[PDB]
């Protein structure tokens, strides 16, 4: 509700989305990597920020569609802030209407399960939800992720397998 | 005091054999059939049991079972002819409890475990809602049935949920009782509180009670007041389906204030009234209800063999008697004799699986005995009736106040079976309800009355007393010497003038565990490294000579004698023969008495069962003096470890991390060198193609690999087995002379000794071999290890370590007077665990080597003085330094520590070090394991699991996170395919190494095929696609299965 | 350069389950349908020919070999028999084909059923529980209203209520026609055949443009169910299964130890004999009751079979344990995921307890001889073969196997160079593997440099660890480049180093820098050097904890110091010399150093030593 | 299955030593390419000379391998 | 000696800019060592070379 009440505040003093979205995604992620880092050295051990800052845009990076325009997202859809504004750019470069969005914050599990291959999302939890869901829609999986090229037994695209 | 240690494990079993079979065989003994015509009535109370065939010692050395057979009396009535045909028939075969408390299953000792379970009885909770009141709920728990849970709601509602349905009020259960409202109003202390009920969900009467109560416990059927009626009566009436036990019945009477008789067992009008009245009372506070404790030690109970095999047996009595039922209706002929009516194998197949594969019967842990004897004296929280590993939480697993004198607080394991085990303390006891007590001696006006007998108190019972523990110091005669005593009140810690002390423990040590109760100096430890000590000590190993601890405790000559591997002299007489397997005593004026030695057995943790005498022959013997002594004990008493000099310093780096440095005395003195035995077993089996023959015809082998066979193919007793000799010689008739095929048994890798037994068991010979199998061969390999690097080292403080470097002993550092020293221990291990006890006892060691003696140190006895462990090594230093005449034992200026010197450069060390005799234990276990290429498993194709099948090491997701964090993708590409299911890229790596060249690039591993053929086997269409080049080109399915 | 490119997952049809499962012969006789619930003979111990491990569906049991014995020997290849029409090829064959069973009457896939989102329900817009009573014959549903006043399409009629209807329909005044209804998996396949998803798919658009709140909600799933249908081309009605895939048996196995068998052929028994029975009463014509109950029976059993337990009671087994169904193998910690896919038992690997080696580097292990001849074999006799006079494999691993000395020389001279992984049990971090180089040591337990075990979380009371060796010269080059322990330097998660020493060295090295007030013999002596003051404390002229004078030129950093001079003394010539608390420095007038003469300790003096010596070299 | 690799090899290499049509004539009364053991009929038809003559051809080329040279590794194997 | 192997494995570490692409480059010339000399071992053959031809 932090990140609702932020979005509110700034979808009116600012008045543009993708701003408010932004600022107040910018001021969760900052309280969420205070607190976790302040757990942590209340017990007297020390990591460096980077570590968890890739963690909290994992899950502080999506949008839900409150109302889409002419644009192919349905409302309801959850999609990355980028492509949606991306997409609304080009919209509007053309001169439709574009669509409307309401930032989220998924959380460690949420976000594991709404990546865009099902063989990772399968092999982590409830598998056969996933199969199910997977099969219905008809996806295809190009096994660009460490867990799939390890699942299939290909070089992973990190380290000297990069290329 | 302390009486029989493996007593919670006996009268289990004489109750069983007393009373606990009779009761049930009483309870199913009149069996009709529906015409009611014929009658079978058991007279159990007649039950005679028929003497054991082979014997203790035959059925373990045979492999067999250690039992009797059961025959009761019976008497067929034909209801009309009246003819009755009195007869005795074979019940079952009752496995029989040896004289040291275990059984002998299938010819290994099992001990049956003590199960900690809920009492039965009536048990008030009280939950708070989010934002609503205090609502209170009640639970009526039995023996065995259903349950039933009452709840009161928020609006002052009361709803009965019989089994897991939907709730109902409570009228109407009363109702269906056959109550009116006159009676249940009176019963009731405050009846507005359920007027209200009543009001708002209206009086039903009798007929529409049952009519809704078999709606709501049966739905989709038109409800019947019969339908109803029978439906309770099966559900809470029926004596052969709702039973609340002995302690159910105590339980309910003590808690709700009834007075019905200990007769009746099953759930009554009064009872569900009392308890709605006691709930009624607590939600408006009355004052003399109050909610239950459900970790408390007076709401739970323990099962041992007696229970647990009383249930087994009603379970096949009821099995038994459906099958009577079944074979006496069908019968249109009165033809039948008792014999010819009872079939004993439901009963004989719930037994035996009872004591083979229940999970409440045990392998017997027999390292030493130790061990064993807390092994019988174990409670557990898990079983059939208990609770799970993923259900047991934090607060179960906690100590409770209750289990104070009655559970110990330091023996229990690590890991996830943390705190649902635990062991009986030492002068606990389990009384005939099930509740654990404790001893107490009175205090009347501050004088400890140790003239009259202990007194036993339960948990609840020692709640409203003030009671004091065990280390209180009283003066000559009783009285307590103090001005404050700490005692304790309703499980709380408060301190009180020593005239208002109710009562007074009986020993220091009453709270604790007997192996808990083997570590002096204990009260200078912490309580972790106490558990560490305790758990180790029950895995050191008995030695080829033991020896007594310098130090010891006191407790070791009565934790040695429960084993029943000590042979004590009844007689007060004279030696008359002595031999390393036969003793024999003649009685001054009687008759002669005769001892037979196990020598050289196997347990089943392959350590050694010896035992040897002590006496000589014609030697004056007292009546209760040892006359021979275990693998573990040396006179008398338990010895596990050896008395070595010890330094305190660190070494050039061999003590790194709790790593132990040793001298080579260790290894050429004999000392810590243990026999272990160990059995492997071949198996004749008669194949399609034909038999199998143990013969020494065996291909492809020359007769220099033959040498030691005894011409029928099995090795010759007294042979050394080196590792891939042939033990026993098999030949299999595969099918494509030069027909037959070699698959001998032979040592695995790693292993050499002595075979010492060879026991052959064949069909033809009387034996009861298995279903297709034509010959058992058992051989028995002995060997001696000794300390080697590698081996886990302990004491009894908690102080493990692994022997890291074994020096010779002129490079170890020595004393002031030439004795180089046994162990070097790193005191960076000391001050971080808090065991300082063994900086005591090491001391203590050591005056006790000069001083020729032997001291028994009671923990917690610092109740005499002020520091009075300290003052008691420091005057027996200086005592021992007095004696010897020798000023460099004992310095006054560095109490502990003396000079020692350095034997590589002969130069003294910058500062005095602590030296003494520390007594250290072996502790077991064969773990090096190394592969290559071996076996695989069949849905994957990777490589097995095990040491004794040349199994590999998981490469688990945690190292491939590890790898995929370093970059690397070649070592976890080769790991991932090629070295685990790749089935073709195994073999040519293997054949590129062999060769030289470069390995190939790896393929689709077999466990991807497997899951994709299994999803596809999920109507699943899933598929691999090869996406096309040009435009105009559909992408093409890869067929991976080619 | 690469196989197949992406993995695409879709709705099974049943032409693609026959697909997969059947095959055609030779003789023009078409293959793949299990008949029969049998898997082998009793006493020829061979599968029979219609069961559950067919020889002519899923192929022959021994490879080159015929059912019947009419062809052996690998020259037959590509023979299919005529006697008994099984294929003589490799028996590898038996786990890859799957075969089919057909279905006398459709049933429904539970995972469609019973699921968080119930698709069936989605799409059918009808509530779970009233999808669920027409599966499993406890309601009947009006598949056409016709001219029925009080009855809607899709509407749950009970068996009162339905004999009311038929009541109706049979009353010689009725103008009642065109009613149906139905029970069953084939009423819900009726109903998914009925659905027109572009129309639904319009009409649900136009409905979500005026609508809002959980109506819309609904609405919006539906519309992407739907569309999801449209986009795939798949017809919803396959949701209802007519024909089901059977696994092939070697992923089944039934082998023998006594016959150990796999829970899937006592499922695959219960389909197939409820399915046999099934097909028998409706063709005998049986009471519809009983017909009903078995095509209940049908539907249960292929639920236990795709996931055992999930709608219904749970099928044990001879023991009362569930059993292992399809959907419990892909699922869960034990689910071939997570057990076989993610992680893996590896070849070439070793576990053994774990000593210090204290004169070990850092970049080297102690590997013992039993471990290192097991885990290098290949190598040694490859070198065994080459280097010397070994001529075939045989008497290569004869000579290993009776451990010959030039076996320990060969693999000394092999595993040098040659790094090998070390992990500890919980690999909480990427350190928890590293690298090392093998030096061959007598004993049972891995001696491990006291400076990693921080990095393994590892002591030594009992820890064990585990040797992985690279093969290929990448992996080799990689453990080396990467991962060796030499170059773990700094925490990867702080930055901080990792390999300080701890426990006894920092207490040596301590005590050796400490300053002890009670022994100071020698104390005050001056030194040429940092070498003359070592020399002088070996001999034993100046104590460990002296305070003497050192020439030392360079920079100092002395605790407990002051940035002002002490005592400034000007000679009799432009020379003063400060005289600090640690330090006295000779400094021409208005000029530079001369001279500095370091107050210290010749502990300090040896671990300053240490350092700048470790340094230069 | 690299003991089986390795053995062809040795076997083909002592085979060598023999003369080509004896070579021939072993490889095809054994079936080491076919697997299939051939009669002298069939290898009297497709070779040159008819049966009676690859007989020969056997015995002169087994006696040549039966020498203790060149074949005494494959004594092991045995 | 050992510690010389550490160092010349260090110092091609460094001016690389991608430890990968150094352990890959490594890898390949440590294989067409081995490859041109069955006609020391590849890995270090290669690296000593990599760290003579660095100057
Ligand atoms: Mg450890
Ligand atoms: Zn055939």
């Amino acid at each position: 509700d932090l990140l609702e009440i932020y979005y509110d505040y700034f979808r009116e003093q600012l008045g543009e989305d993708y701003e408010a979205a932004l600022e107040s995604l910018r001021r969760v992620q900052a309280l969420l990597v205070n607190e976790v880092q302040s757990v942590y050295q209340s017990q007297g051990i020390d990591i460096s920020d980077k570590h968890i800052e890739v963690i909290v845009r994992q899950m502080t990076s999506k949008v839900r569609i409150d109302d889409g325009g002419d644009t192919i997202m349905l409302p309801g859809e959850l999609h990355e802030l980028r492509e949606v504004y991306n997409s609304n750019n080009t919209m509007a470069l053309t001169g439709m209407a574009p669509a409307q969005f309401t930032p989220v914050l998924l959380g460690i599990t949420k976000a594991s399960l709404n990546t865009n291959s099902f063989i990772s999302a399968a092999s982590f939890q409830e598998t056969t939800r996933v199969l199910t869901e997977a099969a219905i829609e008809g996806k295809s999986d190009w096994l660009r992720g460490l867990k799939e090229n390890v699942i299939i037994g290909r070089l992973i695209p990190a380290g000297t397998g990069f290329k | 005091h302390l009486p029989d240690l493996v007593a919670i494990q006996r009268n289990s079993f004489r109750w069983f054999l007393e009373e606990g079979l009779i009761e049930e065989l009483e309870s199913f003994s009149p069996i009709t059939d529906y015409t009611g015509k014929l009658e079978l009535h058991f007279l159990g109370k007649q039950y005679k049991l028929k003497r054991p065939k082979y014997d203790v010692d035959e059925a373990k050395r045979r492999d067999g079972t250690y039992s009797v057979q059961m025959y009761v009396p019976t008497r067929l009535i034909n209801k009309e002819t009246g003819e009755i045909k009195e007869q005795e028939v074979f019940i079952g075969d009752l496995p029989l409890m040896t004289d040291r408390g275990t059984f002998i299953i299938n010819g290994a000792e099992r001990v049956i475990v003590n199960q900690i379970v809920r009492s039965p009885g009536v048990y008030y909770k009280s939950e708070r809602d989010k934002n609503g009141r205090l609502t209170h709920n009640a639970s009526l728990i039995p023996n065995r049935g259903a349950w039933l849970k009452f709840e009161t709601d928020k609006n002052g509602l009361v709803w009965v949920r019989i089994d897991k349905t939907r709730k109902l009020s409570a009228q109407v259960l009363l109702k269906a009782l056959g109550l009116s409202d006159n009676e249940i109003y009176d019963k009731l202390r405050h009846p507005e509180y359920y007027q209200k009920t009543i009001d708002k969900e209206g009086q039903f009467s009798e007929d529409e009670a049952l009519m809704e109560l078999y709606r709501k416990l049966r739905p989709g059927e038109p409800p019947t007041v019969s339908g109803g009626q029978q439906l309770l009566e099966s559900r809470f009436f029926d004596p052969k389906r709702y039973d609340l036990g002995r302690v159910g019945r105590y339980k309910l009477n003590k808690k709700l204030g009834l007075n019905v008789a200990d007769t009746v067992r099953t759930l009554t009008s009064e009872d569900i009234l009392a308890a709605i009245d006691y709930l009624i009372n607590l939600e408006l506070d009355l004052g003399g209800c109050e909610v239950d404790d459900i970790d408390h030690l007076g709401n739970r109970r323990v099962r041992s063999v007696g229970e647990l095999l009383q249930n087994q047996v009603r379970v096949g009595l009821n099995r038994l008697e459906r099958i009577i039922r079944e074979r006496m209706t069908v019968s249109d002929s009165d033809s039948l004799s008792p014999a010819s009516l009872v079939n004993p194998k439901p009963l004989v197949a719930a037994i035996k699986e009872f004591f083979g594969s229940s999970q409440l019967s045990q392998f017997m842990d027999q390292t030493n005995p130790l061990a064993e004897l807390t092994h019988k004296r174990r409670l557990s929280a898990l079983g059939p009736g208990g609770l799970t590993r993923e259900r047991a939480g934090f607060a179960v697993r906690d100590i409770h106040p209750s289990h104070y004198g009655r559970i110990c607080p330091i023996e229990t394991p690590e890991g996830p079976n943390a705190g649902l085990i635990g062991s009986l303390a030492t002068h606990a006891r389990v009384n005939d309800y099930g509740f654990i007590e404790t001893p107490f001696w009175r205090v009347e006006e501050g004088r400890v009355r140790k003239d009259l007998a202990p007194v036993y108190m339960t948990a609840d019972q020692e709640d409203d007393l003030r009671v004091a523990p065990g280390d209180v110091a009283t003066d000559d005669a009783g009285y307590i010497l103090g001005t404050t005593i700490p005692v304790r009140y309703r499980q709380d810690f408060t301190t009180t003038t020593p005239e208002r002390v109710d009562y007074v423990a009986l020993s220091p040590v009453q709270i604790i565990s007997v192996a808990t109760s083997l570590i002096p100096f204990l009260e200078h430890d912490d309580a972790n490294r106490a558990l560490m000590g305790s758990n180790m000590q029950r895995q050191a190993v008995p030695l080829l000579r033991p020896e007594r601890p310098l130090v010891g405790t006191g407790l070791e000559p009565q934790a040695a004698r429960d084993s029943g591997m000590v042979i004590t002299s009844p007689v007060d007489g004279t030696i008359s023969y002595v031999d390393a397997t036969h003793i024999e005593v003649t009685a001054d004026t009687g008759e002669k008495y005769g001892y037979a030695l196990q020598k050289y057995q196997r347990s089943n943790q392959d350590t050694c069962l010896n035992q040897r005498p002590i006496v000589f022959e014609g030697d004056r013997v007292q009546r209760g003096q040892v006359i021979a002594d275990g693998s573990a004990t040396e006179k008398g008493e338990l010895a596990l470890g050896q008395n070595i000099l010890v330094a305190y310093m660190p070494w050039e780096g061999y003590n790194y991390e709790d790593a132990i440095l040793i001298s080579e005395r260790l290894v050429y003195d004999d000392v810590y060198t243990s026999i272990h035995i160990e059995k492997f077993e071949i198996e004749a089996r008669q194949t399609k193609l034909g038999p199998e023959e143990i013969t020494r015809e065996i291909p492809n082998v020359g007769e220099d690999a033959l040498r030691q066979l005894d011409e029928n193919g099995i090795i010759r007793v007294g042979a050394w087995v080196e590792s891939g000799d042939i033990l026993v010689g098999k030949v299999t008739p595969k099918g494509e002379a030069r027909d037959v095929r070699d698959n001998s048994l032979r040592v695995p890798n790693g292993e050499k000794g002595r075979v010492v037994d060879v026991r052959l068991f064949t069909r033809e010979q009387g034996d009861e071999l298995p279903p297709g199998a034509n010959m058992v061969v058992r051989v028995y390999v002995a060997q001696k290890r000794k300390i080697q690097v590698g081996d886990k080292m302990a004491g009894r403080h908690g102080n493990k370590g692994i022997i890291s470097r074994i020096l010779p002993c002129e490079d170890m550092p020595y004393l002031p007077d030439g004795t180089p020293l046994d162990i070097v221990l790193n005191p960076l291990g000391v001050p971080s665990r808090m065991n300082v006890g063994q900086v005591f006892e090491c001391m203590l060691g050591w005056a006790g080597q000069l001083l020729d003696a032997r001291f028994k140190v009671t923990p917690f006895d610092e109740m005499y003085g002020a520091e009075a462990s300290r003052l008691t090594v420091n005057a027996k230093l200086s005592e021992a330094r007095e004696q010897t005449g020798q000023p460099w034992v004992f310095s006054d200026d560095e109490p502990g520590k003396i000079q020692v010197y350095d034997g590589r450069t002969g130069e003294p060390f910058d500062r005095p070090v602590t030296v003494g005799r520390a007594y250290m234990l072996k502790l077991v276990h064969d773990k090096i394991h190394a592969r290559s290429t071996g076996p695989y498993s069949l849905v994957t194709q990777q490589p097995l699991g095990g040491k004794a099948q040349q199994g590999g090491q998981r490469f688990g997701e945690m190292e491939v996170w590890a790898l995929e964090a370093y970059g690397a993708a070649y070592i976890l590409q080769e790991l991932l395919t090629v070295k685990s299911d790749d089935m073709q890229g195994r073999n040519e790596a293997l054949n590129a190494i062999v060769k030289g060249k470069a390995i190939p690039r790896p393929g689709t591993p077999e466990s991807f095929k497997v899951l994709m053929r299994e999803l596809q086997s999920l109507c699943l269409d899933i598929a691999v696609y090869k996406a096309s080049t040009e435009d105009y080109e559909e992408d093409k399915e890869v067929d991976l299965m080619a | 350069e690469q196989r197949f490119d992406y993995v695409k997952i879709a709705l099974a049809s049943p032409e693609r389950i026959r697909q997969w499962g059947e095959r055609t012969l030779p003789n023009g006789q078409v293959v793949g349908e299990v008949t029969k619930p049998e898997t082998i003979n009793y006493r020829t111990l061979k599968p029979e020919m219609d069961g559950l491990f067919c020889e002519k569906i899923f192929g022959p049991a021994k490879d080159w070999e015929c059912h019947c014995g009419k062809y052996k020997r690998v020259r037959h290849r590509g023979i299919v028999c005529e006697r008994c029409g099984v294929e003589v090829t490799e028996s590898r064959v038996r786990r890859h084909r799957m075969g089919f069973i057909k279905l006398a009457a459709p049933v429904a896939h539970v995972w469609y059923l019973k699921g968080i989102p119930s698709y069936i329900a989605i799409l059918l817009d009808m509530p779970l529980r009233d999808v669920e009573q027409i599966v499993y014959f406890n309601s009947y549903v009006v598949l056409n209203p016709g001219n029925h006043s009080e009855l809607q399409y899709k509407q749950l009629l009970n068996e009162d209520q339905w004999m009311e209807i038929e009541d109706q329909i049979y009353a010689e005044e009725s103008d009642l026609e065109g009613i149906e209804v139905g029970i069953g998996a084939e009423a819900l396949q009726q109903l998914l055949q009925d659905l027109n998803l572009n129309e639904e798919s319009e009409k649900l658009r136009q409905e979500i443009a005026e609508s809002k709140g959980q109506k819309r909600a609904k609405l919006i799933k539906r519309l992407r169910v739907i569309d999801n249908f449209i986009g795939t081309e798949s017809r919803p009605e396959w949701m209802v299964l007519n024909v089901i895939p059977v696994i092939p048996p070697d992923l089944r196995p039934m082998v023998q130890l006594r016959f150990a068998t796999s829970d899937l052929n006592d499922l695959y028994r219960r389909v197939i004999n409820r399915n046999n029975r099934l097909a028998r009463l409706q063709e005998i014509l049986a009471p519809e009751i009983i017909v009903r109950n078995e095509k209940r029976m049908l539907q249960e059993a292929v639920d236990a079979l795709i996931d055992n337990g999930r709608r219904g009671r749970t099928v044990v087994g001879a023991n009362n344990r569930p059993l292992k169904s399809l959907s419990d193998i892909i699922e869960g910690k034990q689910g071939r995921f997570r057990q076989n896919l993610l992680g893996k038992r590896v070849d070439y690997s070793g576990r053994s307890v774990i000593v210090v080696g204290p004169n070990l580097k850092i970049h080297q292990c102690g590997l013992p001889r039993e471990m290192a001849i097991e885990l290098f074999q290949p190598f040694v006799i490859h070198r065994l073969i080459k280097n010397h006079s070994i001529n075939n494999i045989k008497q290569a691993k004869k000579l290993i196997q009776k451990n010959d000395p030039l076996i320990w020389d060969v693999l000394e001279e092999v595993i040098e160079g040659h790094p090998v992984m070390l992990n500890r049990a919980p690999t909480l971090h990427r350190l928890g593997i590293q690298a090392f180089e093998p030096i061959l040591v007598e004993g049972r337990a891995i001696q491990l440099h006291p400076l990693v075990c921080p990095a393994f979380n590892a002591d030594f009371d009992g820890d064990q660890m585990a040797v992985h060796v690279p093969l290929s010269i990448e992996a080799q080059a990689e453990a080396r480049m990467l991962m060796l322990a030499s170059g773990n330097i700094l925490s990867p998660a702080t930055g901080q180093p990792i390999v300080t020493p701890s426990q006894d060295m920092v207490l040596g090295c301590y005590y050796l820098t400490a300053e002890n007030p009670g022994a100071q013999k020698g104390a005050g002596r001056y030194f040429a050097n940092l070498e003359d003051a070592i020399r002088a404390f070996e001999q034993g002229s100046v104590d460990l904890h002296a305070w003497v004078w050192v020439r030392f030129d360079g920079e100092v950093e002395s605790e407990g110091e002051s940035d002002e001079p002490e005592s400034v003394v000007a000679a009799d010539d432009g020379t003063v010399t400060k005289t600090y608390r640690f330090r006295r420095i000779r400094e021409t007038e208005d000029g530079q150093r001369l001279s500095q003469y370091v107050k210290t300790t010749p502990g300090r003096i040896l671990f300053n030593n240490t350092v700048q010596t470790a340094l230069i070299h | 299955e690299v003991a089986k690799n390795l053995l062809r090899e040795d076997l083909e290499g002592v085979l060598s030593t023999l003369s080509p049509r004896e070579r021939d004539v072993l490889r095809l009364r054994y079936g080491l390419d076919d697997g299939r053991m051939k009669t002298l009929e069939e290898i009297g038809q497709l070779f040159n000379v008819t049966r009676e003559r690859i007989r020969q051809i056997e015995a002169k080329a087994l006696r040549k391998l039966r020498h203790p040279n060149r074949n005494s590794i494959l004594k092991e194997y045995i | 000696d050992s510690q010389d192997l550490l160092f010349k494995a260090e110092s091609l570490i460094v001016n690389s800019t991608n430890r990968y692409h150094v352990t890959l480059q490594i890898a390949r010339r440590a294989k067409q060592a081995r490859y041109e000399e069955m006609e020391i071992k590849p890995v270090l053959r290669a690296i000593l070379e990599m760290s003579d031809e660095l100057n």
